[PDB]
RNA sequence: GGAGGUAUGACAA
RNA sequence: GCCUAAGGUGGGAUAGAUGAUUGGGGUGAAGUCGUAACAAGGUAGCCGUAUCGGAAGGUGCGGCUGGAUCACCUCCU
RNA sequence: CGCGGUGCAUUAGCUAGUUGGUGAGGUAACGGCUCACCAAGGCCACGAUGCAUAGCCGACCUGAGAGGGUGAUCGGCCACACUGGGACUGAGACACGGCCCAGACUCCUACGGGAGGCAGCAGUAGGGAAUCUUCGGCAAUGGACGAAAGUCUGACCGAGCAACGCCGCGUGAGUGAAGAAGGUUUUCGGAUCGUAAAACUCUGUUGUUAGAGAAGAACAAGGACGUUAGUAACUGAACGUCCCCUGACGGUAUCUAACCAGAAAGCCACGGCUAACUACGUGCCAGCAGCCGCGGUAAUACGUAGGUGGCAAGCGUUGUCCGGAUUUAUUGGGCGUAAAGCGAGCGCAGGCGGUUUCUUAAGUCUGAUGUGAAAGCCCCCGGCUCAACCGGGGAGGGUCAUUGGAAACUGGGAGACUUGAGUGCAGAAGAGGAGAGUGGAAUUCCAUGUGUAGCGGUGAAAUGCGUAGAUAUAUGGAGGAACACCAGUGGCGAAGGCGGCUCUCUGGUCUGUAACUGACGCUGAGGCUCGAAAGCGUGGGGAGCAAACAGGAUUAGAUACCCUGGUAGUCCACGCCGUAAACGAUGAGUGCUAAGUGUUGGAGGGUUUCCGCCCUUCAGUGCUGCAGCAAACGCAUUAAGCACUCCGCCUGGGGAGUACGACCGCAAGGUUGAAACUCAAAGGAAUUGACGGGGGCCCGCACAAGCGGUGGAGCAUGUGGUUUAAUUCGAAGCAACG
RNA sequence: CUCGUUAAGGAACUCGGCAAAAUGACCCCGUAACUUCGGGAGAAGGGGUGCUGACUUCGGUCAGCCGCAGUGAAUAGGCCC
């Protein structure tokens, strides 16, 4: 079924954030790897690596942790659920907490974050806010 | 509920109504038909005046008349104050409101407007009551 | 120690 | 001469007002009759159905625990 | 022509010149616009058709916004002109103040015949809760006509009435006390009305009077001149510069001066929500009341007086709209117990959908251009003594349109893959289902003997059965129904439900296998199917049990519980019914998320002589429990956690699952499914108490064991009634009555 | 007695629409409540019908003509609640 991988894929992160596990492996998509990278270079993962097997590319993330205890992530949240999309101008570009989050948009240009795309002044579908 | 589901069937409000229906009905005597028009107040000829008992933590005689309005709906309501010069066949002038003691009393009676002689020796919260002014 | 099955009483205050 | 509004006739449809009489419903300080439910409510109760009866309700069938009590098995701590 | 904006499916079919075509006609023009002919097509669940409602919009009110409600004044488009139809004229009508005809309605007649149409401005009647003078002028502005003056103009300018609304100013100001009297209150000392007043000083917004007296006016024509291009040439046309005259409002605005504090403040509320407190009268009466609720002899809730508070030429009240109301949740809610998961499944349509190359570009994003009238909202300016208001400029406003790019994502198309889904191989389990037959136990009945007075039943009895041989006892036979042990929060099935045994046929599930297809899937309205028990139809059957019913009892009564009997029914076959506390009171699907423990069916592995034990793993089936969730109770890898797709359902309680309608049904009745009116609660969970014909433990002249009394007599004393002039008043279960 | 016409009216006659009158054939259209779903139903209610030429693909059809009237006479249901 899995009428929603990007969602699974948010939701297996949240689950894994609140019993405080380390690390996390996924049946991969091109859209995923686009997420993972921008957290990765945002600050809301340590590491993540890629697997290569035959069904279908795995991939694994590595979580972060101020300490032993305090959480990077909070929560995220996809918009596009997808029984309704939200596809937003580039005035329309959400601010996650004025700034102290991020929401993941696609646009024309690709994968990229309400930082680029209201710089760029463009807009698009919206995937993901994370607090 | 699904979106599918709110444009399938969409989201239909809590129909609402009045405290008053009887004010907000008229009557043209030519088509013979209830005319939908939301009036503050209306005329009518008292067709009994009476008193009823009320509810149980209360205890009294209040005074009412069933009336026969412009729009040839027959009401109950509440002669307010202490004395009247109604009696059958005396025309009135009714206003809004309930009097939470008799349920089946939706509306008041207006003093000093028609054959409704001003209340006697009403001295505070006068215009209500509609008495004039001690020179 | 705990779980599943096996006659009438006035009204208001 | 064609077309044709109004009109007449006809059987229907539709919406409303009125209608002897009747049906239950709701409200109304101190009317009557029992006491069905709430405790094991004094026959455990309720749900559906049938039937009965002044009225609550009762009885049978099936189901449930939203069942109180003492006595066994299995389970967990 | 695209797109958009209102309710009902208790309205599912609609149309026949309707849909299209070949001709012809016709219109300013396209075309079924119209006629013939040919064909049978066309619209619709993306809501046609029908019913009801409604002018639409700019805009207005509200709101954080999303949105809601309205469509008055001003502007735009449309439609109408007593109702219906038709044309003429004309550029333009199928014509408000035009024609013809039909109808309704009225009017004047000399009674022969005519005439008319205020939803034009005023105005009348009526309706109504209710909303204007039967006014002046064309001076302005605009329009018709005319060469022009000018004529007309209920358009328009103005004035008038209305506190209907918004804005502004008033209704005097300064000084004036331990504080006049009087009102109210009092703790009788005082307190408050209160610097409020009187008094003295000042002012004249305003008002009264008398004088002065704007703008709005631009003009046009006319008297003069001058320039242009037309001229054979002048009048004349166009253009410019002077003279000339024009105001309903109105002798109003406005300004000046004289005078008087003098002529100018009331409404509601004061228990809480809510700012604001006492006195008197009243005594669940009078009355108050937006909600909670006040009032029953000491009312901050009624009424009055005083006092205070909020507003102020207004105040309050009703009615309507919005908000608060997240109380229809897109923004922005829920369904274990409060409202709600259809009883459950099979599946058409739709909604959603694995990874991935290439492609497109419907969605999406984006540049520029145009338009979105003006007025209005908003920002900056400026004039009305400020303000309202008025004017100028700007800004913004569109799920808007054309063109031009990207394409990450969704969608479209051409593919490719296997994890999902399914097929195949091999295995496992099973009250899984339907049909057929067979069984032992027990009851009931019948037969045969034994044996003889009670058996049965109850809290008590009794009805009953039994001496004609009962009960019971032993041997058989008939008949029906259900299957002791095994049997377990064990198994199967989608649910309901399914337990003896064997056979015939048959379904789903689980495990590995990784051969095969290669997203084929999930959900699923509307439909179809199954569906406890009761119940209905037809025919069998009927052991026991048992509604109804009978009788006995009980009871104040007992239309019941108890007893003895006992009919339908329970059972079989078919056909109907289609409801349940049809419940895990938890929709289905998928994924993720501590652990513990048992258990059912398997598989794999490491041991074990096998058995067995251990470890792993799948599919179920229980308990404990972390995180988290929860109003709490409780849930927790069989979620009620985190998430996503779809379906169903809820919007307070009752009325009411009623009525109306439709469908279904042999009928009973089922499915769908309201409103009027009515309440200010109904409800869930939990807590403290109290209670229990609930349990446990304990105690007390509480019972038991006993002794002696009261109640019966007479008297004393007290009490109740009753009589009395009075029989003083109080005391009323224990806890009043020597 | 058996028949036929009748002005205006039209059941006022009468115990009572008795009797008589009216309808009456064929084609086409259309046809209610209720229902045992078969019916009701020939419901009701309407229209047309003659002659002469063209026309069909043989019945419809068009045009014209005549009369108060075209099942031209006779024979044939009155209906509804
Ligand atoms: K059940
Ligand atoms: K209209
Ligand atoms: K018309
Ligand atoms: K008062
Ligand atoms: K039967
Ligand atoms: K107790
Ligand atoms: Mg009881
Ligand atoms: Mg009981
Ligand atoms: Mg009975
Ligand atoms: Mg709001
Ligand atoms: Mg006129
Ligand atoms: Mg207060
Ligand atoms: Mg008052
Ligand atoms: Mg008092
Ligand atoms: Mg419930
Ligand atoms: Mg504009
Ligand atoms: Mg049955
Ligand atoms: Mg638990
Ligand atoms: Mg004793
Ligand atoms: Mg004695
Ligand atoms: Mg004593
Ligand atoms: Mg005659
Ligand atoms: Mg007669
Ligand atoms: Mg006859
Ligand atoms: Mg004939």
């Amino acid at each position: 079924v899995m009428t929603d991988p990007i969602a699974d894929f948010l939701t297996r992160i949240r689950n894994a954030n609140m019993v405080k596990h380390e690390t996390l492996e996924v049946p991969a998509s091109k859209i995923k790897r686009d997420i993972a990278e921008i957290l990765k270079r945002e600050g809301f993962i340590r590491d993540v690596e890629y697997i290569e097997d035959d069904k279908q590319g795995v991939i694994r993330v590595f979580l972060k942790y101020g300490k032993n205890e305090e959480r990077v992530i909070t929560n995220l949240k996809r918009i596009s659920k997808p029984g309704l999309r939200a596809y937003v101008k580039a005035d329309e570009v959400p601010k996650v907490l004025n700034g102290l989050g991020i929401a993941i948009i696609s646009t024309s240009e690709g994968v990229i974050t309400d930082k680029e795309a209201r710089a760029k002044n463009i807009g698009g579908e919206v995937i993901a806010y994370v607090w | 509920p699904t979106i599918n589901q709110l444009v399938r069937k969409p989201r239909k409000s809590k129909v609402e109504k009045s405290d008053s229906p009887a004010l907000n009905k008229g009557y043209n005597s030519f088509k013979k038909t209830q005319t939908n028009v939301n009036s503050p107040q209306k005329r009518g000829v008292c067709t009994r005046v009476g008193t009823m008992t009320p509810k149980k933590p209360n205890s009294a005689l209040r005074k009412y008349a069933r009336v026969r309005l412009s729009n040839l709906i027959e009401v109950t309501a509440y002669i307010p104050g202490i004395g009247h010069n109604l009696q059958e066949h005396s025309v009135v002038l009714l206003r809004g409101g309930r009097v939470k003691d008799l349920p089946g009393v939706r509306y008041h009676i207006v003093r000093g407007a028609l054959d409704t002689a001003g209340v006697n020796d009403r001295k505070q919260s006068r215009s209500k009551y509609g008495t004039k002014r001690p020179k």
